[PDB]
């Protein structure tokens, strides 16, 4: 049925429209496939405790 | 003592032989009938099967 609401849509929508819902959806096969994140992490420092002089 | 327990052991194995026997035959009459019905449902015409 989702088929035939989104024909329906796509050809009141005309071509461009399923051209980019095709594009979207490639998106998601993309996201898909590879699906995987990073973060580029900026170390913090570790402390120590002098005794400064007088 | 140990006798006893190897015994029960081994029903328990052969029991459960027959549950899994059974299961699977159940699954695949499952599947049959799921085929049979998903065909039948695709009497909503083609745009059902697409």
């Amino acid at each position: 049925k989702a088929a035939e609401l989104i024909a329906n849509s796509l050809a009141t929508a005309g071509d461009g429209l399923i051209e980019l819902r095709k594009l979207e959806a490639a998106e998601d096969i993309a996201y898909q496939l590879s699906r995987s994140r990073n973060i580029t992490y900026l170390p913090a420092g570790q402390s120590v405790l002098l005794q400064l002089p007088q | 003592q140990v006798a006893q327990q190897e015994a029960q052991r081994a029903q328990f194995l052969v029991e459960k032989a027959k549950q899994e026997q059974r299961q699977k035959i159940v699954q695949a009459e499952g599947e049959a009938e799921a085929a049979k019905m998903l065909g039948e449902a695709l009497s909503k015409n083609p745009g059902y099967i697409k």
